[PDB]
């Protein structure tokens, strides 16, 4: 999933722009993928 | 053939020529005329 981030790949994103921009991007990807395991985490504790 | 052709089509109708089957030639674009501005949207220039 995007995340809002240009892409879903990680390296793809660093490729096509100069890190400096990269660092803002993998942020929308982080905090998209971060998330997605504290959902999922907080899941497992829930179902455990 | 593109870069270094003689008559440009218009802006508004611009001839389109696909680059296709071939090895990149990107490192003779150096010396020459040159470009106003190199500007890469899709990647960055190493990854050319
Ligand atoms: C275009 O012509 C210049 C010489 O005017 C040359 O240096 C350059 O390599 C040419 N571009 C390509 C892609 O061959």
């Amino acid at each position: 999933s995007n995340f809002g981030a240009i892409s879903s790949v990680l390296n793809d994103i660093l490729s096509r722009l100069d890190p400096p921009e990269a660092e803002v991007q993998i942020d929308r990807l982080i905090t998209g993928r971060l998330q997605s395991l504290q959902t999922y985490v907080t899941q497992q504790l829930i179902r455990a | 053939e593109v870069f270094n052709a003689t008559r440009f089509a218009s802006v508004y109708a611009w001839n389109r020529k696909r680059i296709s089957n071939c090895v990149a030639d990107y490192s003779v674009l150096y010396n020459s005329a040159s470009f106003s501005t190199f500007k890469c949207y899709g990647v960055s220039p190493t990854k050319l």
